[PDB]
RNA sequence: GCAUGAAUGGCGUAACGAGGUCCCCGCUGUCCCCGGCCGGGGCCCGGCGAAACCUCUGCCUGGCGCGCAUGCCAGGGACC
RNA sequence: GGGCCAGGGUUCCACGGCAAUGGUCGUCAGCCGUGGGUUAGUCGGUCCUAACCCCGCCCGUAACUCGGCGCGGGGGAAAGGGAAACGGGUUUAUAUUCCCGUACCGCGGGGGUAGGUGCGGCAACGCAAGCCCGGAGGGUGACGCCUCGGGGUAGGCGGACCGGCCGAUGAGGCCGGCUAAGCGUAUAAGCCCGGGGAGUGCCGUAAUGGCGAGAACCGGGUGAAAGCGCGAAUGGCCCCCCCGUUAGGGGGGUUCCGCCGAUCCCUGGGGCCCGUGAAAAGCCCUCCGGGAAUUCCGAUCCCCCGCGACCGUACCGAGAACCGACACAGGUGCCCCUGGGUGAGAAGCCUAAGGCGUGUCGGGGGAAACCCGGCCGAGGGAACUCGGCAAACUGGCCCCGUAACUUCGGGAGAAGGGGUGCCUGCGGGUGCGUAACCCGCAGGUCGCAGUGACUAGGGGGGCCCGACUGUUUAAUAAAAA
RNA sequence: ACCCGAAACCGGUCGAUCUAGCCCGGGGCAGGGUGAAGUCCCUCAACCGAGGGAUGGAGGCCCGCUAGGGGUGCUGAUGUG
């Protein structure tokens, strides 16, 4: 193969064309899951994807449908909380 | 695991000497213990990297000595405080 | 003859320069005209290891949208508040005046020249005592067993250098060794000037000892300063 | 035209596979690899820890032991006293703790 | 190689446009006294200069 | 070592390369000069009186 | 102790070594004492076909001689 | 053997040739003559930045094309990051590029619609869920080494059936029984959401482990590689029949169960660091400010139309296409990949696929002596030699057994002893299994020899030196240096 | 200064595709053995103790014609290869 796929970031699979010829399929990895801004721990609703795979996808099916998507809800809820009790 | 004298230095097997040996084993049986955790009160303190360490139950990270959570000098700063 | 170690390294090759690239940053104090005459509460955000300090480092986001670098104390806790300034409380972790730190008390990072930055007692598990406090200056013993005076104004914080312990264990492989001094490209392994040859240490030669006494002169020119240089004695005290 | 494969033939392979099925060709002269390389350790210790722990399960399950019987017999599987769902049932016969 | 500038992709093929035998034409016309020029190359034994 | 092995490890990118300037395959590629004509480090040609390189160009030797 | 010696370290030392050295079991063509066999050269035949080197030559015994001569002196041999 | 960088630069393809080249000949050729051959929105460069480098100001220098800190600008990876395409066919030579079929991304445009002005869940969350300009935050890009579990997929094996070839037109063996991107679709681990209220404690893993800072247990949410349906049989593959003077035309099939299973993919555990294992571009979300919208504005949602520039693309890729003067036994590139048997094994041996007979001078022969490379040698067994140099002994696996010394780790596979083939029947472990792998037992039997070939340690006791692993005079020194 | 021959000395320039060192970014090492810390369990007694069995996978560990790397002896062959 080529220098450039002779590289491990490329992932790579063996198969057979209806044709009958094994052909290599090169894909390029995905990324992993988002993770909670405070404590790390990762988050719910938010697909993993590649950038084609992410604009593939319409805004709501891409992050949840509550206030701070970027915190688990432990992390949101105490937020809030903490907010309201200052206000 | 049933070892007399060489304890975690037993991978060195006969090599680097009695007191390297020793002192080794000795240093590293101390840091491989279970150390209170200054927020929760639990033994369950680890070292994640050299003067860093994590309690495995409530979280919270501090940094501390090279081999031991707490030194005689930060004992002595903490009581004069 | 040929040029020596010491000579080589003053020409700042890649053999002999530190790769300053692998590192977290300098840790500086926040400009002085932040700290003067006005407290700043920070947050400690995380904690990590910087591959050549000696310490570790953590990083403080301050109240007024400022991010540092500190050394971190003994005992520094992420998440917590710490104080910079004239008026912080007295407590480990709170940078302040030499001014307003009571004798008796243990310090590190102090400042040569108010607003410097600090460049005393930042090696792992240091600290320095304050001794006294005069208008016009305070004395602190550091490290190395020295009372030096500070200017009043001068900065320091309160605390134990995290790290300390570290020569406790052995360093039981060449190739730890080999690591510890590859992190910071340090000249390793070193030769012996005595198994040189004639041309390239004063001590070298055919025969594996020193021709001379290894006591050189505070006056010898480069290429020369090998040994005990300026030593004022030699051998065991007894 | 296009000559058909000289494809190579596996019957007497095959005939002694099914002489050793049988248990022939095994003995001690016939050995090249060590024993642990034959039978691996870390495998062999899986195998019957699994096969332990879903026996016990599955006599709890049919109750005919209690909870303190299982707890009891739990730990003693891990701690390795059974080498074989056989041993574990002598164990509860000898004991009567089989209902 | 398989990846190559153009302009020495350009240089190459004026080489190869060079590397020709001379015109029996010529070689009448001159009446056997021109019969070679120095251009003349051969792959596996003269090499380019680039 | 040191002989025919050696000579072998010569396919890595070549030294020089040519020079838009003289036109010669002297451009020290990696470090971006030319040994001939000094491209690319001096607006000015190289040109020393100890070398008669250049006057041979045009047979003024 | 011609002329060892304590950090140009002294003494000892488990494990380690294509390091140096002595001995023992076993083994053997190392040896007594060398003999058979196999493949490739060597040899012959058909092809392609150089190089190192070269004052001209080119038998010996006693000699003279810059003291150790194919070439000189006296003898002896020598068909190509 | 297959694919392909660097380097080479026409060596690639067809026709016509053998004066020269080719270690011989040659009708052949990487050779000589003639004419041809490299088609991209998707693959690379082009974009980002890493180590690092360059120009301008500034300082120094007699001066500079010279040395240099700071500020400003730029460059820097064809194996790092990084939008989008895969099947069939076609030519003597190109194809992810050409032709047919089926897709995707970027920009702009047209008609609708969601939304501006909308909902279901206690919740995790499920949703098409307004447009434009500027800014901030979060995530991703984005990451070491060692070790293990789980889920898959390539490939492989055994059986049934259909077609064909060999075989006695017996048993039986072998060959074919195929399936891409794209589109739609779900769970596993992890994490989360509600109920629940434990301890003479229960729960769980391969292991470490978890619990009033919330366990057991009952419901759920989000979440990969894969499989499944369309793509898709009209395509590819095997076979059969009629026309057969060239030249052609039709009919069949291509279906299932059970195992092993990756170094190839996805996902979680655990351990180590006096060692901490990149940056930016790009992309997604949220939040703030500003600007238009009501017989109006308007999409990240469906349908459709138009446009997508420049350069490389042939070929070898090496015991003949590169470097070494060579069609050099070296080096670069063994850089990536590998059916069956035996077997622990990517070992040795045999063999299928693919390749070759060009590691290119042939013929003769008891046709010698002698030299290099191998096999055996009676009796003795180092008497040889500076020196057991060379060769020889041992050799895999199971069981028993194992010394001085010691830094307690080791020495250790010490030493030494016994067994090993084939055949006929049982027992055992995990397993649904009479699937697959492994472990014992009894009996019969042959040879000089049962790790029968291949593979495959000789051992012990004193002394000197250096603690050990490691490095050294490339081309006479590997050592105590 | 009849002609030829030196080892060497000085000036400015060219070289890290070989090789030495360091930095940035990347590929590779079949199979097997031994068994460190950590974590445990079983049986009899209990005034003390005694006798067994696991699990886990560390090492500049071990055997190894895996690949790759090195170059001790034959002072083997070749030594106008
Ligand atoms: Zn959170
Ligand atoms: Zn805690
Ligand atoms: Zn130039």
């Amino acid at each position: 193969m080529k220098p450039m796929y002779r590289s491990r970031s490329w992932r790579r699979k063996y198969v057979r064309t209806p044709g009958g010829r094994v052909v290599i399929h090169f894909e390029r990895k995905k990324p992993k899951i988002a993770h909670c801004a405070m404590c790390g721990r990762p988050l719910n609703g938010i697909p993993r994807g590649r950038p084609v795979e992410m604009r593939k996808l319409p805004k709501t099916k891409k992050r949840p449908e509550r206030p701070m998507p970027h915190l688990c809800p432990r992390c949101m809820r105490k937020v809030m909380k903490e907010q309201i009790r200052a206000q | 695991s049933g070892t007399k004298k060489v304890g975690s230095a037993g991978r060195f097997g006969a090599r680097y000497g009695l007191k390297i040996r020793r002192r080794v084993a000795a240093v590293e049986a101390k840091m491989r213990q279970k150390h209170t955790c200054p927020v929760c009160g639990r033994k369950a303190v680890k070292r994640i990297s050299t003067g860093i360490w994590q309690c495995q139950k409530c979280g919270a990270t501090f940094a501390g000595g090279a081999y031991l959570p707490v030194t005689p000098a930060g004992k002595a700063v903490r009581r004069i405080t | 003859g040929k040029s020596l170690i010491q000579q080589r390294r003053g020409k700042g090759s890649p053999t002999f320069k530190s790769p300053s690239h692998r590192f977290r940053g300098a840790v500086k104090y926040i400009p002085l005209n932040y700290t003067q005459e006005k407290t700043l509460r920070g947050v400690v955000e995380e904690i990590m290891h910087d591959p050549g300090r000696t310490a570790p480092v953590a990083r403080v986001k301050f109240e007024n949208g400022i991010e540092k670098l500190i050394i971190a104390p003994e005992g520094l806790l992420v998440g917590q508040e710490i104080y910079i300034g004239p008026d912080a409380p007295i407590a480990v972790g709170n940078t302040l005046p030499l001014a307003k730190i009571p004798e008796g008390t243990y310090v590190y990072n102090i400042e040569g020249i108010p607003g410097d930055g600090g460049k005393y007692v930042r090696a792992g598990g240091t600290y320095a005592l304050v001794v006294s406090r005069e208008p016009d200056k305070v004395i602190v013993q550091l490290p190395s067993g020295e009372l030096k005076a500070f200017n009043p104004m001068c900065r320091a914080t309160i605390g134990v250098v995290a790290g300390g312990g570290r020569l406790e264990k052995p360093l039981v492989k060449a190739g730890k060794a080999y690591y510890k001094y590859k992190a910071r490209n340090k000249f390793w392994p070193t030769p012996r000037g005595v198994k040189m040859n004639a041309v390239n240490h004063p001590f070298g030669g055919k025969e594996h000892h020193p021709g001379k006494p290894t006591t050189t002169s505070r006056r010898a020119p480069p290429g020369r300063k090998v040994g005990h240089i300026a030593a004022r004695r030699t051998g065991r005290r007894k | 035209k296009k000559k058909p494969i000289k494809g190579q033939s596996r019957y007497r392979a095959k005939i002694r596979h099914e002489q050793k099925k049988k248990g022939r060709h095994r003995g001690p002269g016939s050995r090249k690899g060590k024993k642990t390389a034959r039978m691996g350790k870390k495998e062999l210790w899986i195998k019957t820890i699994r096969a332990l722990r879903k026996e016990l399960r599955k006599l709890k399950a049919q109750k005919k032991i209690d909870r303190k019987t299982y707890r009891m017999l739990y730990i003693r599987a891990k701690g390795g006293q059974f080498k074989n769902k056989h041993q574990l049932y002598l164990f509860l016969e000898e004991h009567g703790l089989l209902k | 190689a398989r990846n190559k500038p153009l302009a020495k992709k350009l240089r190459l093929a004026k080489a190869l446009k060079q590397n020709r035998r001379v015109p029996v034409w010529v070689i009448v016309k001159t009446n056997r006294r021109v019969l070679t020029h120095p251009k003349r190359r051969y792959w596996r034994r003269t090499k380019l200069k680039e | 070592g040191s002989g025919t092995a050696t000579f072998g490890k010569r396919n890595s990118t070549p030294t020089h390369i040519r020079c838009r300037r003289c036109g010669r395959v002297s451009y020290n590629v990696k470090k971006g000069y030319c040994a001939a004509c000094g491209f690319g480090r001096s607006r000015r040609l190289r040109k020393y009186r100890w070398s008669k390189k250049w006057k041979k160009k045009k047979n003024a030797h």
